[PDB]
């Protein structure tokens, strides 16, 4: 994350971190339920074999209940395109259930319409991860959370340098040094509505990190609901 | 009627599934008896920051 707040106790309980063999964070995820994690399809191409950690806010001082889990099956999206980051979205079925405790709970899945209408028209949205604090920097031990405002789609497509397919939507700022970054991809993007957060995005990509004239590109979860729904029925 | 006025006065999902407003909740929540409020059924519902 680039310039944001810290996730205090119990605020980002739906965060998940995909760890590599050397036990380093390298992508984010979102707890959809006790057996399912939602991440970005392209994250699966950054590690030979990984695991998914949960309930962790400090990657140095062993806190209360951080649990590690092993992947039973990986369900990438048929249409995931490498070169255009299109259809960036996956799902992981864990071998052992997840026990919900402080710092470890699931974010809600909304219904497309209502979501894209109410949820997606709110002002800001929350994104979090253990990714780099800023472009050319080092990852980050603490888990952060930024309140990124939704971006106009037309003003979004114009700022880009690459096609913004239907499975995407910008979010962030024009110049204010605040945005997602390396190591956040796959991370959760949630929208708050009456003290209840909803999955509304997946840290997909961006051009640099918090650059002027650029925004953070997130995967449009509402366009994949029915797909995510099927996936959580194993297939 | 009108999920536009103020989400139909629903705690969550709002639809005009007829001639009026119809509320519904996410999985793991039961629509209260006032057709609008969402009541958690389990000990750790989705959407809620752990406290
Ligand atoms: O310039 C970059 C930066 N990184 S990054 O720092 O780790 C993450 C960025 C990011 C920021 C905010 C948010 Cl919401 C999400 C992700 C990724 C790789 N590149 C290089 C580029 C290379 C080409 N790209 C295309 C995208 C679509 N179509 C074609 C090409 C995107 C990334
Ligand atoms: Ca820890």
């Amino acid at each position: 994350i680039v310039g944001g707040q810290e996730c205090k106790d119990g605020e980002c309980p739906w965060q998940a971190l995909l760890i590599n063999e050397e036990n380093e964070g390298f992508c984010g995820g979102t707890i959809l339920s006790e057996f399912y994690i939602l991440t970005a399809a392209h994250c699966l191409y950054q590690a030979k074999r990984f695991k998914v950690r949960v309930g962790d806010r400090n990657t140095e001082q062993e806190e209360g209940g951080e649990a590690v889990h092993e992947v039973e099956v990986v369900i990438k999206h048929n249409r995931f395109t490498k070169e255009t980051y299109d259809f960036d979205i996956a799902v992981l079925r864990l071998k052992t259930p997840i026990t919900f405790r402080m710092n470890v709970a699931p974010a809600c899945l909304p219904e497309r319409d209502w979501a894209e209408s109410t949820l997606m028209t709110q002002k800001t949205g929350i994104v979090s991860g253990f990714g780099r604090t800023h472009e050319k920097g080092r990852q980050s031990t603490r888990l952060k959370m930024l309140e990124v405002p939704y971006v106009d789609r037309n003003s979004c497509k114009l700022s880009s340098s690459f096609i913004i397919t239907q499975n995407m939507f910008c979010a962030g700022y024009d110049t204010k040094q605040e945005d997602a970054c390396q190591g956040d991809s796959g991370g959760p993007h949630v929208t708050r509505f009456k003290d209840t957060y909803f999955v509304t995005g997946i840290v997909s990509w961006g051009e640099g990190c918090a650059r002027k004239g650029k925004y953070g590109i997130y995967t449009k979860v509402t366009a994949f609901l029915k797909w995510i729904d099927r996936s959580m029925k194993t297939r | 009627k009108l999920c536009s006025l103020d989400n139909g006065d629903c705690d969550q999902f709002c639809h005009e599934e007829q001639n009026s407003v119809v509320c519904s909740c996410a999985r793991g929540y039961t629509l209260a008896d006032n057709g609008k409020a969402c009541i958690p059924t389990g000990p750790y519902p989705c959407g809620k920051q752990t406290l």
